[PDB]
């Protein structure tokens, strides 16, 4: 389906944009365990203690 | 002879005279009984006349569309042919097309194509089914007040 | 000779040897290569199958009925258990045919896509095991075969296993399948089948289970309200009907 | 892509790939190492 | 539901279709005609042609072909029919009896379809690999005959070109290979294509298209040593080959179109042609050491309008005609002083269309006498009938007559007659018209290439010949015509309702009633009206004028000022063509409607539908049977009666018998040619056919149903053909099983069967008191 | 608060859009699948969430 | 036309003759209601009719606000002058009418015992023509554009859908099985047609610009893929390929199966032969349509020339079907019209639009 | 015949004003104009594009326009413009190869990428090659439409040159104007390409309405 395909090149997309940037405005954080986000190729880098 | 009738449509049209002068009225009269291709082309100086941006510019166009109706038997064939867009521009029906200004002039064509639409109805309808038609288009579709 | 109706014709000594279930096998069998569908040979273990495909393929070559005159590269997915048994029946019911092994045991003895290659314009009936299709998926499909019957295809329940799409993907719309126990677990297995021969039939995939799963799995339970056994039956006369041509299931 | 169509990743591949080198130089892109179809 | 019985008081006579060849044996020249149903068998012997067989077609026979087969010791006959029943027959004799086998048979016909504008068109190949059909636009049937089927398998090879004027199979062809010619708006052109049977398809033709005369109406397939076809025009006539181009423009030919063609010599080296006009040519094939060299046209003279012609033998020529009576005649070497060269050997009479018909009891004696409006343009003649067999005879007028009605009082027929003019205007053969005793042309003040001119004959109905020609206007014609006396003097007057025809209006506008009395030999204007339209049909109603103008039926006075005056009109009318009269009640005749019960009310002075049939038919005659059992014949050769039903609901008249007569029914008018049943209402037909219809009772119609069902048990048809589907009701869009009629010739065969045919038959009373019945029913003719 | 609406008759959402003439005090809502036009005045504390509202109105009393 | 019947008569032309001039020329002098005038019941615009197979009496209508009429066509009445009365309907109050416009209305061929319709709410309800009762329903996941029922089947008795989503339905009537799909379109299905010739062959089109013969008994998605410019080469099966450039919202077999006409909302019209889809290149000229839904229209049947009757604006305009020639313009409608008739057994059209309309067009003398 | 019309409308083409870098083009539009017969136009067109004597390109601009060019000035327009600014510059070879291969083969509206990857032996180097030669443009991924180069500014000065005379017509009387007034009028500067040219273009496309009057054939514009 279209519709169906839009929304798994969706997913595709999600998750490697959520790989290499999770936070993103307005769109979900890439959930885990014990109620935390992952944590990005952009977080392991970003600031102080990064 | 082309000339002087787009000039004296003229003079009638761009006056913007309240009520028409008869004596070229009546010139108007006898040299359109002339022909009727002649006849014809009054008629489009009539549709140009009115599609143009001016409330009492139509309402001159549309008083001599009345005349020629009420006197001329072609002409109720020919302007009923195209009473869908007559309707349109002087009714003001779809609202996308509104009346031009002034507001009085608007106010007083609706005036008087309601009731030169009662009277065709009362007159011709029958000879013009599509009249007939149109009248109660526009007497459910539309609810056109004619006790206004 | 048997005299179809068209210009189906089998030879009539075979066609003698033949059973009356069997010989209207081969009858319902090619009016399906008619409509151009495939189907599912519902006769119980031990009816007697690979008889009735090679009637089949022997008179079809034999009427030389109208890419390809009479049979074109047809080929045949079997467990490798019986896959001597194939060749062994081939010869002695239709010995004209030529028959080659795609194994590793074989009877070519040099580079396999050679054989595959060979037997698709020589108009061979190639046999292979499912683990080759699932490994060659690449060699196989690309040759414009006829035929891709599928014995014991009852593998192919599975939906989404590797052997599953690499089987469904013969353009071909001459699909066979040979199993008596064409469901052995749940729908999803004949919704997988109906998918191999006739891909629109069914539903999609998510549309049968709400369409059909439910209705009937859940009305069977010894907790079954009334209303909904009567709704499970329904549905089940429904689906009944909806695939009755395509089934020949007669029991022993 | 409105004037709203939802454009695709393939259509923007495609187009970017036929970039000459001299129009994607001036662009500021580097040739060489920067490709605007590498992105 | 009503109950009724037809019957064949005469078979039809026409010709539609003839070919010679060897079907009886190898070595017998047989010349086979094809009578509409009627299939006669002739053996050409060295004089005249000796019967050996006819034969009952289940079937209008519209294709007639014989082919010999590889191996086939004598010709076999392929024949198709109307209703697209298929079937190839081959002659078993059995020492004294001759059976016609059925050697396969089928049926043919496209669920959905436009049947062609030209008709069926049947060609075999001459390698008789195949047949050839083309029944519907833009597709072309294709029946291999090598596959031997015993049920006429066959395919559709699509045809891009959807306006087809002719087909042919060309010879000297490797392949099969079709040569047409097909209209588009470019222009007329020619095309040719390669029938691949295995691939049932066609392929590119052995040579491309080219563009033709504007009226190319024909296609002549040339034997091999030519090879090509040569396409006649309705002006010039080529040849082509690929490559040969021969063209010829003979002024000979212009005159009249020309409508068919026989090959004469094997090898195809001559050729003969006939017009409408009835004028044979002859076309001649010159070769060149073999190719084409040139081509001739001669006229070798005049015969009757050939509807189609075979040369049998030593300048025996079979002339089948459809309008005139067929011909047998001998081409000389030498021409007959006249610049004709053909002379005329036998004549076969053949009652052509009978355009009108009227009964009369003439030498007042107790037995029916009819005289109808027979022949056409040339062949336009009366013939009287009489139980003597039935008497025939014969007065030519050479002109088309139109009505015919009779004045007891004067002793004379009103007689419509029509010719052609070519210029003022000049008239192209001695007609009635112009051969009268006397004459006189009308001049009235109402009003004011080749044209028709219409005239007014008094006949004498004892000598049969022209009392009177009272010509008519320019560009009018006389539609009907009435001898009555009208209002309350005695004075028996000759009505004709005329019509003004131009060119440029497809409706006429203007017409007028004239009233004439005929008296001292002389015709005398006794009256006029003017009308706004064309009077299609006036009949007497008790002592008023009931005349049809174009779209309004009005009841008219014959005023004491002898004057025309309007009482009433009305006007539910497509087109009030057929009109008919019992009491007060009309039955009108609508040119698609059907029917319209129209009874007259007096005591208001008006009409009042009281019923009407809403079925869509379109009506070719119309009669009324009783006080409430109605006949009409519509145009699709099919006969269905109508019945006053038992609120709206009573105002649907109700069909109640229908049944596929097979003919073309003309006219109906009550009569009977003999000294049970109940009335008797005799009609003609196009093919000369002449029926009689009559009631009976419930009981012996169920007992006659019964009987045909057994015989249809019993009986085998020539092609295996069932006889309900035979009789069954037909129309483009409508079949229905025949009911409330008994076949008259299915029932009337049951004598010429044996013995143990009818003990079969009459397996469950005796066989003699059927033979006893039977004998009855045949009494009334 | 949103501007586009179920067409009441044929039913596609978001299909319905909604002009505003401040100057005459009339607002228009108009499917533009089956081109339904509604009609209606309007005032300044009026929203087209307001208008919509009085079509099916309309509809539902006319429907009566 | 005096000619014609001297012809007839003698048996010098065969009465096919008379009958197809006669109706040509009934056909070219059409124009609107002398004598009649359709009773007016419906509300809304005017969406569909369908007037019955056999014997042509009886015709459904289906109104854009939820309400099914069924008029009578015969003059009952004695007079010249009368009107088409309605014999029942599916009112606002009956407990099963429609939600929401009425999209398509068919009567069941070979039977007046029945008539199937369908709606915007996504049901294709299949009533009774006599006890008025639907006696069955097919709930829908979108909503349904627009279904056709094949018109000389004899044996099967599927009822394609053409719904708001890209999967042909193929409901049948015989145990009611909803769930065949043809797989293969990409976007809304706008219309669906079922040849007349041959049993199987259903045609669709979609909003996605092309046109898709498929044959439903196969099982390898389409035949033919019907394309503008005919090239040489060939497609798979999607709605892509441009058989317009715009949606495609209308289908229509000409009389006898063979061609295929489809109007789509580029303002063009096109005549694809039906063997082997190929772009016979007839134009029609700019014919305009910009309906966002399907879009109903018919040819003539049993006349020398055939023609075809496309709604153009609020005007209908006729067409001769081989030759692209514009015979003539019917002007009497105020909206847009959305549906055409024909009454092949008189030659007579009815025309229904927004206006709320149901004008006829009856051959004048 | 067509092949009449088109040759008489690739005359009133003013060559000079595109400096000769591009080969005269003509709409299908104007070819309509001439051949009132509409169907007998296309029939006929489609005739000499199958026989190779013109080539048709997808202009664009309306979904309708499709430009009409001889073959022969297709070619020598492009092998003597493109090679010379590009001599040295590597896609000359592929457009030779391209000229030489598909065009005498196929005269196809569209090019597909199967057909040029196999049939062709064409590379993604080389179809890049070509894109960049200004003689192919995308129609989709992997889809590219023939065209000319240079063709921008023609379609630029065509679509200014139509509005304009559209425009002219409309501010005429009654909306209305005789074809010879118009002619004779002075065109304006906006109108490059002649005045002819374009009314022949507005006339195919029925944009304007033909009435044959006593006085010649009226242009008016249908309602709207
Ligand atoms: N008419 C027959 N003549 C000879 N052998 C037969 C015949 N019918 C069945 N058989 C044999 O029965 C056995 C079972 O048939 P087979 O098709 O191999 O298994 P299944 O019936 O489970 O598919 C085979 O060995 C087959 O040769
Ligand atoms: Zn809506």
């Amino acid at each position: 389906a279209a519709h169906v395909i839009a929304e798994d090149v969706k997913l595709l997309q999600f998750h490697v944009a959520t790989m290499v940037d999770n936070e993103l405005p307005g769109l979900p954080r890439a959930m885990q365990k014990s109620g935390r986000p992952l944590k990005s190729l952009k977080q392991r880098l970003k600031g102080k203690e990064g | 002879m082309d000339q002087k009738l787009s000039k004296l449509v003229e003079e009638l049209t761009t006056s913007g005279e309240p009520r028409l002068n008869p004596e070229k009225m009546k010139e108007l009269k006898k040299i359109c009984k002339s022909s009727e291709e002649q006849l014809s082309r009054a008629y489009r100086l009539l549709i140009a006349q009115l599609t143009q941006e001016h409330a009492e510019i139509r309402l001159s166009a549309f008083q001599i569309v009345e005349e020629l109706f009420v006197r001329s038997h072609q002409f109720r064939m020919l302007v009923v042919s195209n009473f869908q867009e007559f309707l349109e521009l002087t009714l003001g029906t779809d609202p996308a097309q509104p009346l031009p200004p002034p507001r009085e002039a608007a106010q007083r064509l609706r005036q008087a194509t309601t009731r030169a639409v009662e009277g065709w109805n009362e007159k011709f309808g029958e000879a013009y089914k599509k009249l007939a038609l149109g009248y109660h288009f526009l007497r459910h579709n539309k609810k056109v007040d004619f006790q206004d | 000779d048997a005299e179809f109706d068209e210009g189906f014709k089998v030879p009539g000594f075979l066609f003698k040897k033949l059973f009356k279930y069997q010989q209207t096998g081969v009858r319902w069998l090619w009016e399906l290569h008619c409509q151009q569908a495939g189907g599912i040979l519902g006769d119980e273990m031990g009816l007697g199958k690979t008889i009735q495909i090679i009637a089949f393929l022997a008179g079809l070559s034999y009427s030389k009925i109208r890419r390809f005159e009479g049979l074109g590269p047809t080929v045949i997915v079997c467990p490798t258990t019986v896959m001597h048994q194939w060749v062994k029946e081939f010869h002695t019911w239709w010995p004209p045919f030529r028959v080659a092994i795609l194994h590793e045991t074989g009877s070519y003895t040099h580079k396999k896509e050679k054989l595959i290659r060979d037997v698709a314009h020589c108009h061979g009936i190639l046999i292979t095991s499912y683990s080759y299709i699932r490994l060659m998926q690449d060699d196989i499909s690309r040759y414009d075969w006829h035929y891709v019957i599928l014995d014991e295809g009852h593998k192919i329940r599975n939906p989404n296993a590797a052997v599953t799409l690499a089987c469904k993907q013969f353009r071909t719309p001459h699909r066979i399948i040979l199993s008596g126990s064409p469901m052995q677990n749940n729908l999803r297995e004949l919704w997988s089948l109906f998918d191999f021969i006739f891909p629109g039939k069914l539903g999609t995939l998510p549309v049968f289970m709400e369409q059909f799963s439910v209705p009937i799995t859940m009305g069977g339970y010894s907790n079954a309200s009334p209303v909904q056994v009567k709704t499970a039956y329904k549905c089940a006369c429904v689906l009944r009907d909806t695939i009755n041509p395509y089934l020949l299931r007669r029991m022993k | 892509a409105e004037w709203k169509i939802l454009l695709s990743p393939e259509r923007v591949h495609e187009i970017f790939k036929r970039i000459s080198d001299e129009e994607c130089f001036v662009l500021g892109m580097e040739p060489r190492y920067a490709r605007p179809e590498w992105m | 539901m009503s109950y009724n019985y037809v019957v064949t008081a005469q078979k039809p006579t026409a010709v539609n279709g003839c070919v010679t060849g060897h079907f009886t044996s190898a070595e017998d020249l047989n010349l086979l005609i094809a009578k509409n149903t009627r299939l006669e068998i002739y053996v050409v012997t060295a004089e005249g042609l000796r019967p050996v067989k006819e034969v009952g077609m289940y079937g209008k026979i519209a294709v007639m072909e014989l082919f010999r087969p590889k191996g086939e010791s004598k010709d076999l006959l392929f024949i198709l029919t109307a209703k697209y029943n298929a079937c190839i027959l081959e002659y078993k004799q059995s020492g004294e009896s001759i059976d016609i086998i059925t050697r396969a048979h089928g049926n043919v016909q496209d669920r959905i379809g436009r049947p062609s504008e030209t008709g069926i068109i049947g060609i075999i190949d001459p390698e008789c690999r195949m047949i050839g059909l083309r029944l519907y636009d833009g597709l072309f049937k294709v029946i291999p005959l090598d596959r031997d089927n015993k049920e006429l398998k066959a395919f559709n090879i699509r045809l891009e070109e959807l306006h087809v004027i002719d087909v042919k199979f060309l010879y000297g062809c490797q392949a099969p290979t079709i040569c047409f010619v097909y209209q588009d708006p470019q222009g007329r052109h020619v095309k040719t294509y390669e029938v691949s049977l295995r691939e049932k398809e066609f392929n590119k033709g052995p040579w491309k298209q080219e563009n033709v005369e504007a009226e190319a109406s024909m296609v002549i397939a040339v034997p091999e040593p030519f090879g090509g076809a040569i396409i006649i025009g309705q002006e010039s006539i080529t040849y082509h080959n690929g490559d040969k181009y021969l063209a010829i423009a003979p002024p000979i030919i212009k005159q009249s179109t020309i409508v068919c063609h026989n090959r004469v010599d094997p090898n195809g080296s001559r050729y003969l042609l006939g017009d409408m006009e009835g004028r044979l040519f002859m076309l001649l094939l010159e070769k060149e050491e073999v190719t084409l060299k040139d081509l001739r046209v001669e006229l070798l003279g005049e015969t009757s309008i050939a509807e189609c012609l075979t040369y049998l033998d030593n300048g025996v020529v079979f002339v089948g005609s459809r309008l005139g009576d067929s011909q047998l005649v001998k081409l000389n070497v030498d021409s007959n002083e006249q610049g004709s060269y053909v002379v005329a050997m036998e004549t076969f009479t053949n009652l052509g269309p009978i355009v009108d018909m009227c009964v009369v009891d003439l030498e007042r004696q107790g037995q029916g006498q009819l005289v109808t409006c027979s022949g056409a343009f040339k062949e336009g003649s009366l013939r009287i009938i009489r139980n003597g067999k039935l008497h025939i005879r014969t007065v030519p007028l050479y002109e088309s007559p139109r009505k015919i009605c009779y004045q007891e009082v004067s002793q004379c027929f009103g007689v419509l007659s029509s010719r052609i003019e070519v210029q003022g205007t000049t008239a192209l053969r001695p007609s009635a018209s112009t051969q009268a005793l006397s004459s006189s042309v009308s001049s009235s003040k109402l009003f004011s290439e080749e044209v028709e001119v219409h005239n007014l004959l008094i006949i004498d109905q004892h000598t049969f010949e022209v009392l009177h020609a009272h010509q008519f206007l320019q560009n009018e014609y006389a539609l009907s015509l009435v001898s009555c006396k009208l209002g309350k003097d005695p004075n028996t007057y000759f009505i004709v309702g005329t019509a003004m025809v131009y060119p440029e209006e497809a409706e006429p506008k203007q017409g007028r009633i004239v009233v004439f009395q005929y008296s001292d030999g002389k015709l005398q204007t006794v009256a006029e009206k003017e009308v706004k339209g064309a009077v299609y049909s006036m009949v007497e109603f008790n002592g008023k004028l009931l005349a049809s103008i174009n779209s309004t039926v009005r009841l008219y006075e014959w005023t004491t000022e002898k004057e025309l005056r309007t009482e009433c009109n009305h006007y539910n009318n497509i087109m009030a063509l057929y009109l008919k009269t019992k009491g007060d009640f009309i039955l009108v005749g609508d040119l698609m409607r059907s029917v319209l019960l129209l009874a007259y009310k007096p005591m208001e002075g008006n009409f009042e539908e009281i019923a009407r049939d809403f079925n869509p038919n379109w009506m070719s005659a119309v009669e009324i049977l009783d006080d409430d059992n109605f006949l009409g014949a519509e145009n699709a050769f099919n006969l269905f009666v109508c019945q006053k039903d038992s609120d709206e609901e009573r105002q649907h008249l109700q069909e109640v018998g229908l049944f596929h007569l097979g003919e073309f029914v003309n006219v109906f008018c009550h009569g009977s040619l003999v000294m049970p049943t109940q009335g008797s209402v005799l009609f003609g037909t196009v093919n000369g056919m002449i029926g009689l219809v009559t009631s009976l009772s419930e009981s012996w119609y169920n007992l006659l149903l019964d009987m045909q069902n057994r015989l249809n048990k019993v009986i085998k048809s020539v092609g295996k053909i069932e006889h309900s589907f035979w009789r069954s009701f037909h129309t483009e869009r409508k079949t229905e099983p025949a009911t409330g009629f008994i076949d008259g010739d299915l029932i009337e065969s049951f004598l010429d069967i044996s013995r143990p045919k009818m003990q079969e038959v009459v397996a469950n009373a005796t066989a003699d008191d059927l033979i006893k019945v039977v004998e009855e029913l045949t009494r009334i003719h | 608060l949103e501007t586009q609406f179920t067409c009441p008759f044929c039913n596609h959402e978001k299909s319905c859009d909604v002009k505003m003439d401040r100057a005459r005090n009339t607002g228009v809502i108009s499917c533009t699948v089956c081109l339904e036009e509604f009609q209606t005045p309007i005032t300044y504390l009026s929203e087209p969430v307001d208008v919509y509202s009085d079509w099916i109105d309309a509809c539902e009393a006319a429907n009566q | 036309m005096l000619g014609f019947l001297s012809a007839r008569q003698t048996g010098l032309e065969d009465p096919l003759r008379l009958r197809r001039a006669e109706s040509t020329r009934r056909v070219l002098g059409l124009e609107l209601n002398k004598d009649r005038d359709v009773e007016r019941i419906h509300g809304g615009g005017i969406n569909t009719l369908d007037i019955e197979p056999v014997e042509g009496r009886y015709m459904l209508s289906g109104g854009s606000d939820g309400v099914i009429v069924l008029y009578d066509l015969e003059n009952s009445s004695r007079q010249s002058y009368y009107t088409c009365k309605a014999v029942c309907s599916i009112g606002r109050d009956h407990p099963d009418v429609h939600r929401y416009s009425v999209e398509t209305v068919q009567w069941y061929p070979h039977d007046t015992g029945m008539f199937t319709s369908s709606s915007f709410d996504k049901t294709l309800k299949v009533w009774d023509t006599n006890t008025l009762q639907t006696a069955d329903v097919f709930n829908f996941e979108e909503t349904v554009y627009s279904h056709h029922m094949s018109p000389v089947s004899t044996k099967h008795c599927l009822v394609a859908v053409g719904t708001r989503g890209p999967k042909v339905q193929l409901c049948d009537l015989k145990s009611g099985s909803c769930s065949h799909i043809l797989q293969g379109h990409r976007q809304e299905i706008l219309a669906v047609s079922w040849s007349p010739r041959y049993d199987y062959i259903l045609a669709t089109a979609s909003a996605d610009s092309r046109v898709k013969l498929w044959d439903v008994r196969r099982a390898s998605g389409c035949l033919i893929t019907l394309d503008q410019h005919n090239g040489k080469k060939s497609q798979a099966v999607e709605s892509a390929n441009t058989a317009h450039n715009g949606k495609v919202n209308g289908l229509c077999f000409t009389s006898d199966g063979l061609h295929l006409l489809t109007v789509g909302t580029d303002n063009r019209m096109r005549l694809w032969n039906s063997s082997n889809g190929e772009n016979t290149l007839v134009n029609y000229g700019k014919v305009c349509n910009n309906s966002k839904k399907g879009l109903k229209f018919t040819v003539s049947c049993g006349c020398s020339s055939e023609f075809v009757f496309v709604p153009y604006g609020s005007t209908i305009a006729v067409y001769t079907v081989y030759s692209g020639e514009q015979i003539t313009m019917l002007k009497g409608h105020y909206k847009t019209v959305d549906c055409c008739v024909f009454q092949s057994n008189f030659q007579e059209l009815y025309s229904g639009s927004r206006d709320c309309n149901i004008l006829a067009w009856v051959p004048s003398l | 015949s067509a092949r009449a019309a088109v040759s008489e409308l690739m005359q009133l083409f003013p060559r000079g004003l595109f400096e000769d870098a591009l080969p005269p083009i003509v709409l299908r539009s104007q070819v309509y104009s001439l051949v009132p017969d509409r169907t007998v136009a296309d029939r006929q067109l489609k005739e000499l594009q199958e026989q190779g004597e013109i080539r048709i390109v997808q202009l664009g601009f309306d979904l309708d326009a499709h430009g009409i060019i001889f073959t022969e000035d297709y070619r020598t327009r492009v092998c003597d413009c493109v090679l010379k600014a590009c001599d040295g510059r590597p896609y000359a070879g592929a457009v030779q190869k391209f000229l030489a291969s598909v065009l005498p083969a196929c005269g196809d509206l569209s090019f597909q990428q199967d057909q040029m990857t196999q049939t062709f032996g064409f590379r993604d180097s080389e179809i890049t090659h070509l894109v960049n030669a200004g003689v192919l443009t995308v129609r989709d991924a992997g889809s590219w439409w023939l065209a000319v180069p240079g063709a921008g500014r023609f379609i630029k000065y065509f679509v200014k040159g139509r509005q304009a005379v559209l425009s002219m017509v409309r501010k005429a009387k009654y909306r209305e104007l005789l074809l010879s007034e118009l002619l004779g009028r002075r065109a304006p500067v906006v109108v490059r390409l002649g005045l002819t040219y374009h009314v022949h273009d507005l006339i195919g496309a029925q944009l304007v309405d033909c009435i044959s009057t006593t006085s010649g054939t009226l242009l008016r514009l249908p309602e709207t």
